């Protein structure tokens, strides 16, 4: 409880100081996320279904690798205060929380952001995503950027091992 | 405390850096090392702090084997020890107070606490006035005095340094080197990595000379 | 002539010297490539007029941001080497040669891939032509380019007095 | 060649690191910039190289003012100075070799005098047998002396040395300082930063000293 609060304003205080990269990379998610949105509600207002269940795989598979990749060279810049933190004495938990908590809040700005721009594309031109729906993609794309950036500081994290 | 038992080093390549090195050193001693460039003196400091791992020989801190220590019991190692490094390997993007608190942060202290003690650790060098910089905003020799610092913030039970009076003048060396005699007044261990004579000729404390990775 | 070598070799050293990051890098840009790619081959085939064109933007949008992302990201990860080389004397054109490399070397191999992954779609289950992969190539690599060459100015003037 | 002419520094926050610092410097001199840590040594060194500007005052190198250089005509000047940093500034994901050669490079040198100069200058500072290492399997002195060689491979016209003999022992210092006064007696100019007392006694230069920003 008192380190959950330490790691979750270094968490914050990492995307502030670095305001445009941040939101170029969120800018990245929600373009990347608001395709399968709209796509997905189009079928739903509306035998050529099963030739692009193939395919709607295909954009689900990008927002994957999109958040992954972003999550992954944040970390790769800040790889030197993983090996000072670790020179000092600090557990490997201590080291983590504040990479994990960073990568939830990016894939969670994006996801919030892809459901902006999902609703004025149907202000412009039919009925959008409910409160469940919306939920449950910001609760996704949190998981995915979890699970992005516990992948990342554990790779990072077994190369400045004495071996 | 610290014991070397016939220990070796040898990097990825074929560069010996050590070669049958054996010594004790006692609870609460203070010793010198020193060398030519290249002799061996930061890999030794280093198998002590179990960032690296000897080639042969065992290694023994504080009676407890650390030749083979698990990657779980390292940091519970390292605690106990404060390293001034050649380097300084600050955090760039963390003021002064925040680089000189993190070992009390890891260990779990008060607000107040820290507070205190690391005002009283930034007093002892001298960077009372700049604990609210970043390490960008500082000399050379204020860097490794913050490194200093944040060294002698938790009490250690063993003191490593690497070279900690380079970039500093022969008035902050000799103060430099009074504050680890206070530390090791109180029991602590000191190992200090250096090669000038002129301190160390004015006092009388045990030595050790490293040539090619040979201990005399 | 005599420093297209050296600022070829410098661009291919950084992304040989990590595999797998360049090869995810690269993965990203031939998923995100692939969607224009089977959507154009079957409205080719086949053929709303308000009901596409706000998606055939979408995913060109796309594409120009994933891959000025990538390049935005790996120079920041060597921009020390840049302030070192600026200390020296060298010029910023002979700092941006083996940037710019980089960038469009990044955009050619993720197109390269992307029309692979279509071709076995259509395999899978009449496609692009020989010009039509020769203009993805073309436009992947200017992007590739231009966001190299973005990314390094603004790198450039960070390291100024 | 350097001149100064009422040369103040502050930086942003009000720290003035220099202040009405006026000297002259005739070519093929050579001379020592000491003080305390803090002085405002290496801001002295940045300002000559052109790398900060400063707040007040004139600067000329080789009778050129240079106070307010255009970012086109930077490079041409610093072409001209070898400089040596105190954190040695090199490229970890090159070899040796190619951290010394990038001068050449830049210069526009073929490939055959690339080699001979190269190798020459890995040879003053005994790191010849180290040419294809990279600069993580150095030591600190080794990755100084590395610096050193970069610095003294083009044939400059003025050293800026910033405390060239850290990390070192005395006998490597000693050899240093006799590398730079043979480069210096065929006309180079030398202005070095130091910490050591011990170097500069035994030899008669000029001595320029500084405390809190202030000439002597
Ligand atoms: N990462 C490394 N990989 C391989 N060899 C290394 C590495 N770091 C240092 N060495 C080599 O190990 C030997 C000892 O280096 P070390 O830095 O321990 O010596 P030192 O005497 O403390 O140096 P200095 O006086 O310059 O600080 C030297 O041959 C050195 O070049
Ligand atoms: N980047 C910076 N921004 C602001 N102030 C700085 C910066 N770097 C140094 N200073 C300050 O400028 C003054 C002079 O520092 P400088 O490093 O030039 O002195 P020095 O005598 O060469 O130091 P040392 O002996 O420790 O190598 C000091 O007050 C220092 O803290």
């Amino acid at each position: 409880n008192e380190q959950v609060r330490y790691a979750f304003h270094g968490a914050l205080q990492d995307l502030k100081s670095k305001p445009f990269a941040t939101f170029l990379t969120v800018m990245v998610i929600a373009i990347s996320l608001t395709l399968p949105s709209v796509c997905y509600m189009v079928y739903k207002n509306v035998l050529v279904g099963r030739v692009s269940a193939m395919i709607g795989v295909l954009m689900v598979a990008a927002v994957f690798l999109v958040i992954g990749n972003s999550v992954r060279l944040s970390i790769f810049a800040r790889r030197d205060s993983i090996n000072v933190q670790k020179l000092i004495g600090a557990t490997d938990g201590f080291i983590l929380r504040p990479f994990l908590y960073g990568g939830a809040l990016l894939g969670f700005s994006g996801a919030l952001l892809s459901l902006i721009l999902s609703e004025i594309l149907v202000l412009r031109l039919i009925n959008g995503l409910s409160f469940d729906e919306c939920l449950l993609l910001l609760l996704v794309c949190s998981m995915i950027g979890w699970v992005a950036a516990w992948l990342a500081t554990v790779q990072h994290l077994r190369h400045f091992t004495p071996e | 405390m610290i014991r070397f038992e016939h220990v070796s080093k040898a990097y990825l390549g074929g560069r010996q850096a050590l070669q049958g090195v054996t010594f004790h050193m006692q609870p609460g001693e203070m010793a010198f090392l020193t060398g030519h460039s290249g002799a061996g003196k930061s890999t030794l400091l280093k198998l002590i702090c179990g960032i690296e791992r000897p080639s042969a020989g065992k290694i023994w801190f504080s009676g407890h084997d650390i030749t083979r220590l698990k990657n779980r019991e390292v940091p519970f190692l390292r605690r106990q020890i404060g390293m001034i490094f050649q380097d300084h390997h600050l955090l760039m993007d963390r003021t002064v107070y925040d680089n000189v608190a993190i070992p009390l942060i890891i260990a779990g202290a008060s607000g107040d606490d820290i507070r205190r003690r690391v005002s009283a650790a930034l007093d002892k060098v001298g960077l009372l006035d700049k604990a609210k910089n970043f390490p960008i905003q500082l000399s050379g020799g204020e860097q490794q005095r913050v490194g200093i610092a944040r060294a002698v913030v938790n009490k250690p039970a063993v003191l490593l340094a690497d070279q900690p009076t380079g970039n500093l003048d022969d008035a902050l060396s000799e103060g430099i080197l009074r504050l680890f005699e206070e530390f090791n007044r109180v029991g602590v261990t000191v190992l200090m990595a250096t090669h000038d004579i002129n301190l160390i000729s004015r006092r009388s404390y045990r030595m050790l000379t490293l040539s090619d990775g040979h201990l005399h």
